[PDB]
């Protein structure tokens, strides 16, 4: 039959990646998280918070 | 001489603010030196019927 195979759609991975970078990570602070054992730094406007 | 030549080759600055939370305020301040009189109003109310025990007793 056929060779074995496995598919991906690279546009929609692409697309993704640009709006994630560019305007996921932009968004306000309060539509973020922190995750479930993961400690950040009570100032909020340092790099490791951020 | 050649080769790598094509190129190129303090104390204090005294910062305050530092890593803690932010802060916030409000201005509905102050019932709290009435109680310091009330407190010590009522403690003395407290000996007084102490001695209208005893001044009582006495009799």
């Amino acid at each position: 039959g056929n060779v074995y195979a496995m598919e991906i759609n690279l546009q929609a991975n692409l697309w993704k990646s640009f709006l994630y970078s560019n305007v996921a990570l932009y968004l306000p602070d309060s539509y973020k998280y922190t995750p479930a054992n993961v400690t950040l730094p009570a100032n909020t406007n340092t790099y490791e918070y951020m | 001489a050649a080769a790598a030549m094509t190129a190129t080759r303090m104390p204090s600055s005294g910062s305050s603010p530092s890593v803690p939370s932010s802060i916030i305020a409000e201005e509905k301040l102050l019932a709290l030196l009435a109680e310091l009189e009330a407190l010590s109003r009522q403690l003395a109310a407290l000996t007084q019927q102490v001695s209208e025990l005893r001044e009582q007793q006495q009799q």
